[PDB]
């Protein structure tokens, strides 16, 4: 199996690799989110550059991970789709173990998780 | 399925100084089951004492074939049986059933009314006599008894103490065994008197 | 799961005051079948130990093999290997005990019962037993199989406690052994005449004695018993 | 064992024997059949002792964990199944187990859950379990009503062990007390049958098959 | 068990071993297998203790009553009667048993009985567990029309290799000679035949 | 078969005994009664091997019978008790054993006292103040230990009756179809017709 | 077919007083109606002034206390040279003999020693690991022999005071180390007449704040 | 059990242990295994306890019947053929396992009986679960020509033997001495060497301990 | 568990399912809910092992679940059916097999039709008008064959399913304590209360 430490500290104490994720976040389409008194707002930007597009079946930003929970993104396109379907197994795992759907934060705890693993595994960005 | 353990119970036997001692529990189940708590399991023909142990049903016809030879014995004979005589006869007709034999495990006690000897015996199911000087057990918690009975017991007790050692050596051995309890019954017997007593135990 | 195939009867041993004597015929039987006659039973490990095996003899002859390979692995890296490092009885006891319990743990054992005699460097006199179950035990006389049943009490007459130990000579211990022998021959019917024998002293060493018969023995009142009840003639 | 638990107008009463045997040898008399898992759940045992006893204090070290991950109680659903779950990876295996989850949180409110060594999950009102377990159903259940008090539910846990004690060979010892209210479990003492049986049949008149 | 029986010039000789077992051990060292159910008719008992000592116990009486009405039986007779009682009940007995007696007319004769109940009459006769080992032996070294001295160690020699290999077989090897001067009985041990 | 009970009272003797004949995945009959008159003052229940029980029911009903032709006189429920033991205890060691387990419920005239045997198909009697056979048992025992006293009534006996009925209902695998319920005393045998 | 499992008979018994405990055990080891030694000894001092013995098959209970020895070891390597006290000793040991649940060590274990309120304990597990802490416990062989005679005599049972219509019950108390050595005593005699597999000599070990203490006694050998 | 039997110089003698057991339980600790066939012809039992009082018994009454019947005194090899006749009848079944002896008209005589209906004849015999220490002992010391004081040393040494070594054997040593033209010496424990020591406590106790409920005078006369 | 029934009419799926749970010689309850709702307009009813049940019942709802949320989009009851079919066919070669029988119900909504599945432990999958698992089977087939039309309404279903229940009350050995029933169709899943 390919074993090779990719992401590692620099002298001045930086992961390179992980800092370099950031930009291809900062180049990705805006997201935003707004919580009101009795409600939340998930707003997404899509880049006019595409005409002739079919919006009835390309992707949409944003996607349901449970009946009661959603996640957008910014950054790589298909690098959010192992994250969401991760978050969607473990969304179902829950419910069929503590009978119960998770708590955001629990969600939130879990994709964090995920994404951290991959600053500390061989052979991985 | 294993008949002498399928109902449930105990007796044991005691000598002392001038008198002897028989002791049982009352109880009659099925496996887990408690069904009564009045099935005496000591009879007595004349001054002969006998306790059995093992199967019930086994245990009521021993009883009526005991009570009917012993009754016959004293019309023809015209004196009482003797427990000398007696654990013979026990022997006799147990042996008859050596490929069929009844469930049991009987005892004898009493004392002889010519000489004034105290006297106990005990029986396997096909007849064999064990005799002894000190004690005789018998039914699921032998085991138990046997360990009482070998600490607890010291020779030649007064009519009154022996009642203290047997009724202890039954109560303690009972209350290790789960077919055995649901109350006690103790009999003390002196040359020309005899007492029976019941005993307050725990009825789990 | 194993059956045994080729097997060795009895082995039996005591102590003495100053070591241990230990014997075991030279019988390889196969089944009812008196199979092979030159077959030794005792293996000595150094000048202070010798292992005595019943059961299977495949199973003796990996014994065998293993132990021969500790002498070689002891050696390896070790100037004092013919001094203060070298093999202990009981050193080479807790070996086979540890293998003998891990075989029967993985449902595979050795069908064997091992007896280890030897001298200790303090002086002190080692016998145990070891078998396939990996059951262990120590006392002043050890015998398997048969010899269990019959050497034992032959043997216990002599040294019945601690206490008897000093107070028994080589002459008097040896003299035990060769006997309970002989009434082995008697009575196991998967015994030879042929047999070895092994003593251990503290100070005249390790004495290895080969091609010992049983002798003196008594047959002459067979002429005198006829028929099985009734028969007179 | 007999063991016994029901949901009630004030909480939840569990009650237990402590005998233990192998197989007519009664080997204690004084065996805790109750495990204190938290302040607000509780687990009876019946089956295997080393099954329930090791496998009851393992749930106890999970739900510890759950509380330490999430900031929050487990609720008495999610901790039954832990313990189901686990049973059934060992399905077929031989473990003997009978088992109730008892305790209150306040999304669920007093809970009861019977869980068992072939897989067996469920919630209800009313459970008895044990080799004895039909002795303690006769009684409870001709007594039973939604609107019993604090004191006269105790009783009937008590009395219901106590006949189940009496009839059933493999039960008896002492019977163990416990109230699970909206606060926690109370502890309501060690009961030795020696004592206890003979101070029912006076003062209330029942066992008249036994010789006075 | 090792037991045979052998004709020549003069007669016939029996021959066995004295070692009876359970299981390992030897619960006798000193057993006569050899047994007499008449004058000169005896027989070689091998399998089941206590059923062959019946059988023969049944034998004996029934020659002692045959010669009480009709004078001296023939050892077919004797050998008919074993076979009878074999036979007839095969199903309940473990007895294989070897035949042998001195006739005047006939001279000696050998009648084998295996577990079935069946006869075999033969110059000579080898049986029981011990057997296996010396069909071999006993067939290149039989010759018929030996002397008693040439009858003995060839009996002598087979019975040591049949002992020598057969862990049910050992003790001492009993032999009785049947002629018409008498009955002898023979006794060797093991310091003699084990270094033959 | 499968359920019988038995409750003595004060004046009277109550034999409950259920009413369903199951045969495989079937209940062949919901209105079967397991009983039969001994004699006027006795009364007994059955349960057990198909066959069997009927069979052996009705070989004891005509030997009771014949007895009080020949003697004109009523055996106690001691002695009829007694008899069917007996015969019990000769059928366990035969060929082919009786298995049947039976209830006795009788009014004695002589000593004015009703009296409830119970025997099984070893040949194992006892007198009891109440009584139950097979599965039966594991419940009624502990609610009668509870609720039952010595001095009740005819009536109160049947509403002790209607607990354990109402228990059996609530808590048993099988549908028995309801009981039949009889009573004895002084008067001789009735039958209970709305339960 | 293998049989993996043996009986080698004897029996142990351990009493617990205020502020001392006892682990007693006859010295004889059998296999069938054989005597493989008269002096082979199964209660040992595992250290931490605890003491153990493991009945039944020999072989496993050897190993268990060689692993529960070894296990006391490392408890002093990972954590500081603490002391295992006698609760945690007995939960260690029910995970000893869990982790053999489907292939089980076929041995009675019972351990001694002082809580940590210096007070007497005695433990007792079967053998896939349950246990409970009790003032008295027999195990083995004779155990359904000795159990019954110890109810009564240490924990009082079925005993009442005399004149009081048994309403009061005899007081529990504590039992000085020479009352429990009478006990002990007789009770191996009592076992040794009547069970076979139980004789030749009986090794006690005693556990007070001082230490471990030996007494050793004849047994009859028949 | 244990049983032996040894000849000399002008009779036989014949010895037994007295342990009866009932699985691992010591059941008797001093009963009988010598039983008497006919005034001077005695036989030891090993094996099932009541077949082979039941056994003897019977041949023993066939036996008088007999003796009046021909107006002898009875032969050894008469009750060796009874036994044996009867034992083969049953297959087995009927387990007793006897060794015979006695004096008669023709002289001395030692038999063994096993339960399929087998005999063997011998100077020196053992049978039961300890034969085989017996006969080791046996084995080793016995020589032709033994006087009656010598055979009572070998045949009690022989049990003794079994005595200590055998688990199934325990307890005393009954002997039997048979000499020719003198009256049969039946010597019931001739050698006592377990005798229990004295109890470390007396368990007599306090009057009133054990709790009652009912009192009745029973009534034994007529 | 034991009786599981399922008809299909005009507009509607109905399965009922027995509220008994009976271990030994107790029945420890009387009100289980012996089914999953996989989907919105999809049910599964189901019965055998213990333990298996409701763990297979349960693997199945989390997988579907999983599938809606996925896709964003339901799954067609055939669709479901044979995911179910495979996961059993899988299973009964396995070291240690699932032993769950169920039926599946569902109301098509792209073809307006309702559908009714038995599928067997084995993996064996038939669509059907109406069905049952186990004993129930061998009285209702033959009933459902004389009373049954396919044309009939869900209330015509509801009393169909009564004559049902009435029978298996009548004949059967055991007491289910009653059924369970609920209704799918186009409106989706709903239970009856009063039954
Ligand atoms: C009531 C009292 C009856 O079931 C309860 O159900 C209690 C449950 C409470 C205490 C948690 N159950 C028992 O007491 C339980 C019944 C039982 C027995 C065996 C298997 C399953 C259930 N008893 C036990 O578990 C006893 C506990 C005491 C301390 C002896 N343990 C044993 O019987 C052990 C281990 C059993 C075992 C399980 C799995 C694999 C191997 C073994 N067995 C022994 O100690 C062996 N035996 C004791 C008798 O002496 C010879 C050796
Ligand atoms: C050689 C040994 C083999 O051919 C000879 O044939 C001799 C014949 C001589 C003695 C006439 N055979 C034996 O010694 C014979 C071997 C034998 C064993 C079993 C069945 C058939 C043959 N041994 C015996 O007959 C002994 C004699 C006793 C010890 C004095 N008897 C037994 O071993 C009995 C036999 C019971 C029996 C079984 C089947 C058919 C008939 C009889 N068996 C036991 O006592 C069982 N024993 C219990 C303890 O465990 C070991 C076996
Ligand atoms: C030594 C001890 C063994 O080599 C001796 O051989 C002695 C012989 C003397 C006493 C004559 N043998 C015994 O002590 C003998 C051992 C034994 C056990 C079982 C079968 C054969 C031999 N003990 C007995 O025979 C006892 C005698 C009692 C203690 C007075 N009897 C039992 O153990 C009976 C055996 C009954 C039996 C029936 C059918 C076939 C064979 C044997 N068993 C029981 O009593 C056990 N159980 C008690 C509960 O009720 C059911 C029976
Ligand atoms: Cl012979
Ligand atoms: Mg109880
Ligand atoms: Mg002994």
């Amino acid at each position: 199996g390919y074993d090779r430490a990719l992401s590692i500290f620099s002298p001045d104490g930086h992961i390179f690799q992980v800092e370099y994720a950031l930009e291809a976040v900062k180049r990705g389409t805006c997201a935003v989110g707004v919580k009101g008194k009795n409600c939340v707002v998930l707003g997404c930007e899509r880049r006019s550059t595409l005409k002739l597009q079919d919006t009835r079946i390309t992707p949409s930003k944003v996607s349901k991970i449970d009946s009661h929970v959603v996640l957008s993104f910014s950054g790589l396109n298909a690098d959010s789709r192992i994250l969401i379907e991760k978050a969607r197994v473990e969304a179902q795992s829950h419910r069929l173990t503590l009978e119960d759907p998770v708590t955001v934060e629990y969600l939130t705890r879990y994709v964090a998780g995920v994404q951290q693993r991959y600053t500390q595994s061989g052979g991985v960005r | 399925s294993d008949p002498s353990s399928i109902n449930g119970g105990i007796v044991v036997a005691m000598t002392g100084k001038d008198c002897v001692a028989i002791a049982c529990d009352l109880r009659l189940g099925s496996q887990s089951l408690g069904v009564s708590n009045k099935f005496e399991k000591i009879f007595h023909y004349g001054h002969v004492f006998l306790g059995i142990t093992g199967l019930a049903t086994d245990v009521t016809t021993l009883n009526e074939m005991f009570r009917y030879k012993t009754n016959l014995y004293k019309l023809k004979e015209e004196r009482a049986i003797e427990p000398e005589t007696f654990t013979q006869l026990v022997s006799s007709s147990l042996y008859e059933r050596r490929f069929g034999p009844y469930f049991v495990g009987p005892v004898v006690a009493g004392i002889n009314s010519k000489s004034g000897k105290p006297f106990i015996a005990g029986f396997d199911l096909i007849g064999c006599i064990d005799e002894a000087k000190d004690f005789i057990v018998s039914g699921t918690a032998s085991d138990q008894l046997f360990g009482m009975c070998e600490s607890l017991y010291e020779p030649n007790l007064e009519p009154e103490d022996l009642f203290e050692t047997i009724s202890q050596a039954l109560l303690n051995a009972a209350d290790r065994d789960a077919l055995s309890g649901w109350g006690a019954v103790v009999y003390i017997i002196k040359k020309d008197e005899v007492v029976k007593r019941y005993l307050k135990m725990r009825q789990d | 799961t194993q059956q045994p195939i080729v097997t060795g009867t009895s082995v039996i041993s005591m102590k003495y005051d100053n070591g241990v004597i230990i014997a075991a015929d030279n019988l390889g039987s196969y089944g009812s079948l008196l199979r092979f006659n030159g077959v030794e039973r005792l293996i000595p490990v150094g000048d202070n130990t010798v292992v005595g095996i019943s059961g299977d003899i495949s199973d003796m002859q990996h014994i065998e093999r293993l132990l021969k390979d500790l002498v070689t692995e002891n050696a390896y890296d070790n100037p004092l290997a013919d001094a203060e490092e070298a093999l202990e009885p009981s050193y080479i006891f807790e070996y086979l005990a540890t293998v003998m319990y891990q075989r029967r743990s993985k449902m595979n054992p050795l069908w064997n019962a091992i007896i280890v005699a030897g001298v200790q460097s303090n002086g002190d006199q080692f016998l145990r037993y070891v078998n396939l179950l990996g059951v262990t035990y120590s006392s002043p006389t050890l015998a398997t199989g048969f010899g269990a049943h019959m050497a034992n009490p032959l043997l216990r007459k002599v040294v019945d406690r601690e206490s008897d130990i000093p107070k028994t000579t080589v002459q008097v211990a040896e003299e035990a052994i060769v006997n309970a022998m002989r009434v082995l021959y008697y009575r196991d019917a998967r015994s030879s005449r042929n047999f070895s024998l092994a003593i251990i002293d503290k100070n005249t060493g390790l004495t290895f004695k080969k091609n010992l018969q049983v002798e003196n023995m008594k047959w002459d009142f067979a002429k005198d018993i006829k028929g099985y009840g009734t028969q007179k003639i | 064992t007999t063991t016994l638990a029901f949901r009630f107008q004030g909480g939840i009463i569990v009650a237990v024997d402590s005998r233990a045997t192998a197989g007519n040898w009664v080997a204690s008399q004084t065996v805790k059949k109750v495990i204190e898992i938290n302040p607000f759940l509780l687990g009876t045992m019946a089956g295997g002792v080393a099954d329930c006893q090791f496998w009851e204090t393992w749930l106890g070290s999970q739900c510890r964990l759950h509380e330490l991950r999430e900031k929050e109680r487990i609720s008495v659903a999610a901790a039954s199944k832990i313990l189901s779950n686990l049973v059934y990876q060992y399905k077929g295996a031989g473990l003997s187990m009978g088992t109730m989850i008892c305790g209150y949180t306040r999304k669920e409110g007093p809970t009861i859950y019977y869980v068992d060594s072939d897989g067996t999950r469920l919630k209800g009102d009313i459970f008895c379990v044990g080799s004895g377990q039909t002795f303690a159903y006769g009684v409870l259940d001709s007594n039973y009503k939604w609107d019993l008090s604090v004191e006269d539910a105790l009783y009937l846990g008590k009395r219901s062990i106590l006949a189940a004690a009496h009839r059933d060979a493999y039960s008896g010892g002492s019977v163990n007390l416990y109230h699970v209210t909206e606060d926690g479990w109370i502890y309501h003492g060690n009961h030795d049958v020696g004592e206890l049986f003979w101070k029912v049949k006076e003062e209330e008149g029942s066992f008249n098959n036994v010789i006075g | 068990t090792s037991i045979m029986a052998v004709t020549f010039k003069d007669g016939v000789i029996l021959g066995a071993d004295s070692r009876t077992t359970t299981g390992a051990y030897i619960a006798n060292r000193v057993t006569d297998k050899l047994t007499r159910v008449h004058d000169k008719i005896w027989c070689c008992r091998s399998g089941s203790a206590a059923d062959t000592q019946a059988i023969a116990d049944i034998v004996q009486y029934h020659l002692e009553l045959y010669t009480s009405q009709y004078g001296t039986p023939s050892t077919e007779t004797a050998a008919s009667v074993f076979k009878e009682l074999c036979y007839e009940n095969k199903d309940n007995l473990t007895a294989g048993i070897i035949v042998a007696g001195y006739d005047d007319k006939n001279k000696g004769e050998v009648y084998t009985i295996p577990l079935g109940g069946s006869v075999h009459k033969l110059p000579y006769a080898i049986a029981g567990s011990g057997s296996t080992f010396i069909y071999g032996y006993c067939d290149k070294n039989f010759r018929e029309n030996m002397s008693k001295e040439e009858t003995v160690d060839f009996i002598k020699h087979s019975l040591s290799q049949a002992i020598k290999w057969d862990g049910s077989s050992g003790g001492v090897i009993r032999m009785v000679v049947l002629t018409a001067a008498g009955v002898e009985r023979l006794i060797f041990y093991p310091d003699e035949y084990e270094q033959l | 078969m499968d359920i019988i009970l038995g409750i003595r009272v004060q004046d009277s003797v109550i034999l409950a005994s259920s009413k369903a004949v199951t045969r495989g995945i079937s209940v062949l009959k919901d209105s079967d009664d397991k009983t039969r008159q001994l004699s006027p003052h006795t009364l007994m229940s059955f349960a057990g091997e198909a066959g069997d029980t009927v069979q052996f029911a009705e070989y004891i009903q005509a030997n009771i019978q014949l007895y009080s032709i020949r003697e004109d006189y009523e055996l106690s429920p001691q002695a009829v008790s007694s008899f069917v033991r007996q015969e019990l205890a000769k059928s366990i060691r035969s060929r082919r054993p009786y298995q049947v387990n039976v209830l006795i419920g009788g009014y004695d005239k002589k000593k004015n006292k009703p009296e409830l045997y119970q025997i099984d198909y070893l040949g194992t009697k006892v007198e009891l103040p109440y009584g139950a056979h097979g599965y039966s048992g594991f419940y009624t025992f502990s609610l009668l230990d509870h609720h039952y006293r010595p001095d009740m009534t005819t009536e109160e006996g049947l509403d002790l009756l209607k607990l354990c009925v109402q228990e059996l209902e609530k808590r048993m695998p099988m549908d028995f179809k309801g009981v039949i319920v009889k009573i004895v005393d002084k008067d001789g045998i009735r039958q209970v017709d709305d339960f | 077919q293998f049989n993996p499992y043996g009986d080698n008979g004897g029996t142990i018994l351990g009493i617990a007083g205020e502020d001392f405990a006892v682990l007693a055990g006859d010295t004889r080891n059998i296999t069938d109606y054989s005597i493989n030694s008269r002096y082979e000894p199964k209660v040992f001092d595992c250290g931490d002034n605890i003491v153990m013995s493991a009945n039944g098959f020999a072989a496993d209970g050897d190993a268990l206390v060689k692993r529960f020895k070894n296990s006391v070891k490392w408890y002093h390597f990972d954590h500081n040279d603490k002391k295992l006290s006698i609760n945690s000793a007995a939960r260690n040991i029910q995970h000893l003999l869990y982790g053999k649940r489907f292939f089980p060590y076929y041995v009675h274990t019972i351990i001694a020693g002082l809580d940590e309120d210096g007070k007497g304990a005695v433990y007792s597990f079967d053998p896939v690991g349950s246990y409970e802490r009790e003032q008295c416990r027999a195990g083995g062989a004779a155990a359904s022999l000795i159990m019954p005679f110890l109810d009564n005599q240490v924990n009082f049972k079925n005993q009442y005071e005399p004149g009081t219509n048994g309403k009061v019950k005899k007081p529990l108390k504590y039992l000085s180390v020479e009352e429990v050595i009478k006990l002990v005593r007789d009770s191996f005699t009592s076992a040794t007449e009547r069970h076979i597999q139980v004789g030749d000599g009986l090794e006690i070990l005693i556990v007070t704040k001082d230490g471990v203490r030996k007494e050793f006694y004849e047994l009859k050998r028949d | 059990t244990t049983i032996v039997g040894v000849k000399f110089n002008n009779g036989v003698v014949i010895a037994a242990d007295t342990r009866s057991t009932q699985g691992p339980i010591v059941a008797d600790k001093n009963c009988a295994k010598l039983h008497r066939i006919s005034p001077k012809i005695w036989c030891a039992g090993a094996g099932t306890a009541a077949d082979t009082e039941a056994v003897t018994q019977l041949i023993g009454s066939n036996i008088e019947l007999h003796s009046l019947y021909t107006s002898r005194e009875p032969r050894v090899v008469s009750a060796l053929q009874m036994l044996k006749q009867h034992l083969f009848k049953y297959q087995g079944h009927i387990g007793a396992y006897l060794i015979v002896a006695g004096v008669d008209p023709t002289g001395s005589h030692l038999f063994s009986i096993h339960a399929h209906g087998s005999t063997d004849v011998g100077y020196y015999l053992s049978l039961g679960s300890g034969s085989l220490a017996a006969m080791a002992v046996l084995e080793s010391h016995w020589k032709q020509d033994l006087t009656k004081e010598e055979a009572i040393k070998l045949a009690s040494d022989a049990i003794q033997a079994g005595i200590w070594n055998d688990l199934g054997s325990g307890s005393n040593v009954d002997v039997c001495v048979m000499e020719i033209g003198k009256d049969a010496e039946y010597l019931r424990n001739y050698l006592t060497p377990n005798v229990r020591e004295e109890k470390q406590k007396s368990y007599k106790f306090p009057r009133g301990t054990t709790a009652v409920l009912k009192e009745s005078i029973v009534n034994i006369c007529d």
